[PDB]
């Protein structure tokens, strides 16, 4: 609705409501500067996460549910080379 | 000498009313000025009269058939002030601009009558 | 011993032809060095339609 | 074939054809152009919207839900350009502003 | 190092006259009635004899003799005679006709021709692509009545150039003409121009120089001197080129590593004890980041004070609304900003001891990579050409930038070579391959650099892979039309195929068109 | 039959303030106000059109009249609103 503060990602189409602006007529501050910003983010991914992801028998939910279940050494060799 | 240098060429490069290079008979007719804007209109109405007479004859090579068709790809958008890539368009005066400080220095405090001249270059008024 | 063969470019023409069951699809590709047309079987056409490929996608 | 009026064609809520009627039999000129009632309709709509906006926050400043000409009078004379426009007009039941000159106070 | 532009210098020597002893009554004479320049010359010579702009004027004296018929090269003698020179063209067409008669009589007098009962030489002429019936009717009447010439032919200048660069007369190619007021794309099949698929774009050199005039007027509204047409013409001629790719070039055109190389500067031509104790206590005396955040908050407070100063702003409107609710119940800000700047300077000094122009994109666009002082007279008479070097010639590829809703030259070539003349997208016919192998660029507006490379790059862009692309180009592309009609007359003897006869004119009338391979065609089928 | 601008004025305050009542005296004040601006603008435009030897009143005549009567800030807001409305109306293609 009008009065909202939102962030739009053009490539993936993800729209997030940061909240409402300062308009008495939650509450956040209206952003400053250019609308189209370019930001650099830094990711730190453990080797176990890539081992779980690269093993096709289970998804990333085994990182949270915990049933990784005896990950083989071949995908460990592929991750160690890559 | 400077005020007679032009007169020397004037008395060298003249031709009288009994023109040597023209014919013996002249019979010069009267003509209107016939500006180029209305020439297109009278050619168009002559051609339209020809189709509406012949119908109640496909044209092959006319003035209105040789002119270029509009494009199929979408047109690129550029900044009206700098000529760079225009990312944003102001909602008040409909001027495409590049970044924030261009909007603050030029696009916002501009006088009326200037935006129509900026839009005249791409013909958007 | 194996071979890898790759086509990659802009889709400029996507015309399938039948004989409810399609027979083959002619796909036109374009890159910065030129264009190239290909014929494709309906099996690859099903994966093309599954990937939601229209005119103008790379 | 049926189409709506010129007002929502211009996106306006004021009557365009009524403005055209008042312009034509108001006896101002013998020929009236097409775009003139739309322009006048937009101008009067904007002026009415600005006046009702000022009456709106003037009435919110008194904690009420209705518009009294006290609020109209206040919203006129605390704004300088409406002061310049409406200098010679008197509003019905308006009163005056609270003002007192500096030396008339008990300065001590 | 600034370059002062000027008007072009005057020609000291007037143009000469051809000798009457060498005049041949039976030789044809070639006349190119261009929009910008007139190219006059006899068939027997290979270089043009008379080159001058198609303009003339009338002078006024004190002694009142009325002896002034200055045409063409004689206007290049003084500023005052040149500044009132008038051309017979209004747009692409010709409106007035008496001045054309005056120019033609001047040309005939300077050709060393002594006639009798009109001109006895056959006339070689040029006409535009798909001209109106009024222009052809008036040309027919004026030539066959005012001058009594035996034989005339009409043809397009681009087809004349294509006949020049392959005189066999039966080749197949693509002609791209960049004229003064239009741009033409004409395909030629077997030596005959297929005029039912030619295309015209309403853009040329005149619109390019006027575009540069409008851009330079809108970039510097406070320029003290008024720039003329010829100065903008010579900055268009000297400082314009076609980029290899526009999208990558406009992204880094204002970066510092590129702007130090391709920025052109053009200069216009012109003629107490408590205080001491406090100081002692001060001497006795993440936190720096907090002080910088406090300085930023002080800058925000200065911005809020400026918003409260402007009564049209919403902050001052809200303050006035609060004052009205209380009623219903700027130098100090500058001094505070100065005190905040002093506190920030003290914090910076404590950190050290105990808004650039380079980031302003408007300043880089306006006055380049150099700092600017507006108080000096010299750079107030100066212009910078950074984006306009590549923006001006790009309009023939994107006409939408020029206000015209037309397709580009590459899209017209693409639809001609890929959706016409029996060519499916994907498979090229023999005619399309023969056209691609003989693409020719002509016209006076081809003098800009980088046109051939850009056309070759885009042609490689849309054609199928492995197709042989060849693009030819003249050394001086403003002369191939006149040499084309000279090659039509001198080299071959089938030139009588195209010749209009006077008796044939009186049999058929003004409504006539010869369907030859090198001229116009019939309006209907 | 008598004419008033009451419904249009009503919807004008309903876009900006929905929970707001109106007095009939205030409605008469507003009606007299809009009619006064209307007759002022109309007599300025008719006088200007008579001054330029022209028998037609067009948009540029009331444009000059709005530049003349209104003070400058409200003048350029008024002509801006009028220009967007007129250009939106003229796009009947």
């Amino acid at each position: 609705l009008a009065g909202d503060v939102i962030s739009i990602d053009k490539a993936s189409g993800k729209i997030t409501k940061l909240g409402r602006s300062f308009a008495r007529s939650r509450f956040v501050q209206c952003p400053e500067g250019e609308l189209q910003k370019r930001k650099t983010v830094v990711h730190t991914v453990s080797l176990h996460e890539i081992d779980v992801i690269n093993s096709r028998t289970q998804g990333f939910l085994a990182l949270f549910t915990g049933d990784t279940g005896e990950i083989r050494s071949e995908v460990r060799d592929q991750i160690n080379t890559k | 000498e400077r005020l007679l240098f032009l007169r020397s060429v004037g008395e060298r490069n003249e031709i009288g009313f009994p023109s040597r290079f023209k014919s013996a008979h002249y019979k010069k007719p009267t003509r209107r000025h016939k500006s180029a804007r209305q020439l297109i209109s009278d050619e168009n109405k002559r051609i339209n009269a020809l189709l509406t007479k012949a119908n109640k004859l496909v044209p092959k090579a006319t003035y209105f058939s040789v002119e270029a068709p509009p494009s199929i790809r979408p047109a690129k958008k550029y900044c009206d002030v700098t000529g760079l890539k225009g990312f944003y368009k102001s909602p008040t005066n409909n001027i495409r601009y590049h970044n924030a400080e261009i909007y603050q220095l030029i696009v916002k405090p501009m006088a009326p009558g200037v935006d129509q001249e900026y839009l005249k270059l791409r013909g958007a008024n | 011993k194996e071979t890898k063969e790759v086509y990659e470019g802009e889709v400029t023409e996507l015309t399938p032809e039948d004989a409810k069951t399609i027979s083959h699809v002619i796909v036109g590709l374009k890159s910065a060095k030129g264009t190239k047309t290909l014929r494709l079987d309906p099996t690859i056409y099903e994966s093309i339609q599954r990937e939601k490929v229209s005119i103008g996608d790379v | 074939k049926a189409s709506q009026s010129r007002s929502a064609k211009a996106g306006l809520t004021f009557p365009v054809g009524r403005v055209h009627r008042l312009l034509r039999r108001g006896n101002y000129a013998q020929r009236i152009g097409s775009g003139a009632p739309v322009y006048l309709t937009a101008v009067l709509e904007y002026l009415a919207a600005e006046i009702l906006e000022l009456a709106g926050n003037a009435a919110r400043d008194n904690k009420k839900t209705r518009i009294i000409p006290r609020h109209l009078q206040l919203a006129i004379r605390n704004d300088d350009e409406l002061n310049k426009l409406l200098g010679n007009v008197t509003i019905a039941q308006g009163g005056v502003l609270p003002n007192i000159h500096q030396n008339l106070l008990p300065k001590k | 190092k600034a370059v002062v532009i000027d008007d072009p210098p005057l020609r000291q020597t007037p143009e000469p006259f051809d000798e009457q002893s060498a005049y041949n009554p039976q030789s044809p004479i070639a006349i190119d009635f261009g929009s910008s320049k007139l190219r006059a010359g006899f068939v027997n010579h290979a270089t043009p004899t008379h080159i001058f702009p198609n303009a003339l004027t009338k002078f006024r004296d004190r002694k009142l003799n009325k002896n002034f018929t200055f045409v063409g090269n004689d206007t290049l003698l003084d500023q005052a005679v040149r500044s009132q020179s008038r051309s017979p063209f209004d747009g692409p067409f010709v409106t007035n006709w008496n001045l054309t008669e005056e120019i033609l009589d001047y040309t005939f007098h300077h050709l060393g021709v002594v006639p009798d009962n009109g001109i006895p030489n056959p006339i070689l002429l040029t006409e535009r692509l798909a001209t109106v019936q009024s222009q052809r009717t008036n040309w027919y009447q004026i030539l066959f009545e005012t001058y009594n010439v035996p034989g005339v032919t009409f043809g397009i200048d681009s087809l004349f150039s294509f006949y020049n660069y392959n005189p066999s007369g039966n080749k197949t190619g693509l002609v791209i003409s960049c004229g003064h007021e239009d741009t033409n794309v004409i395909p030629v099949v077997d030596g005959a121009g297929i005029l039912t698929d030619a295309k015209r774009i309403n853009w040329g050199g005149h619109q390019a120089v006027d575009y540069l005039n409008d851009l330079m007027a809108l970039k510097y509204p406070y320029f003290p001197t008024k720039m003329s047409y010829l100065q903008y013409e010579t900055m268009y001629k000297d400082y314009c080129y076609v980029s290899r790719n526009y999208d990558e070039d406009i992204e880094k055109i204002l970066t510092l590593e590129n702007l130090d190389t391709n920025d052109v500067v053009v200069e216009a031509p012109f003629t107490a004890k408590e205080e001491e104790e406090k100081k002692l206590k001060e001497q006795q005396w993440d936190k720096r980041l907090k002080l910088n955040k406090l300085i930023k908050r002080r800058k925000e407070k200065l911005k809020l004070r400026d918003e409260m100063k402007d009564r049209k702003s919403q902050v001052s409107q809200n303050r006035m609304k609060n004052l009205a609710s209380l009623a219903e119940d700027e130098a100090f800000e500058e001094a505070l900003e100065y005190e905040y700047k002093d506190i920030v300077e003290l914090e910076r000094l404590l950190l050290e001891h105990d808004y650039d122009w380079r980031n302003s994109i408007l300043h880089l666009f306006l006055r380049g990579p150099r700092p600017h002082d507006s108080e000096n007279i010299h750079e107030q008479h100066q212009m910078h050409l950074n984006v306009e070097r590549i923006r001006v010639p790009e309009v023939i590829f994107q006409p939408t930038m020029g206000g015209q809703d037309q397709a580009g030259i590459c899209e017209l070539s693409e639809t001609i070579l890929l959706k016409k003349f029996g060519s499916q997208p994907g498979k090229l016919s023999q005619t399309s391959i023969d056209m691609v192998n003989n693409v020719l660029i002509t016209g006076g507006n081809a003098k800009v650099p980088g046109l051939k490379e850009r056309i070759v790059k885009e042609f490689t862009g849309f054609l199928p892979t492995g197709t042989n692309i060849t693009v030819n180009m003249s050394s001086d592309p403003s002369l191939d039309a006149w040499k084309g009609m000279a090659a039509l007359a001198r080299n071959e003897e089938q030139y009588r195929k195209t010749v209009i006869s006077k008796k044939e004119y009186e049999e058929y009338g003004p409504e006539y068109i010869k369907e030859h391979k090198l001229g116009n065609t019939k309006y209907f089928e | 039959r008598k004419e008033t601008y009451s419904s249009y004025i009503y919807k004008v305050l309903k876009q900006t303030h929905p929970d707001t009542g109106i007095s009939q005296k205030s409605m008469s004040i507003l009606n007299s106000f809009v009619n006064d601006i209307f007759e002022r603008i109309a007599t300025e435009a008719s006088k200007l059109a008579a001054y330029n030897k022209k028998s037609t009143i067009s948009a540029r005549e009331i444009q000059t009249a709005v530049r003349l009567i209104l003070p400058g800030e409200l003048a350029k807001h008024a002509v801006s609103e009028g220009t967007r409305a007129v250009t939106k109306y003229s796009s009947s293609t």
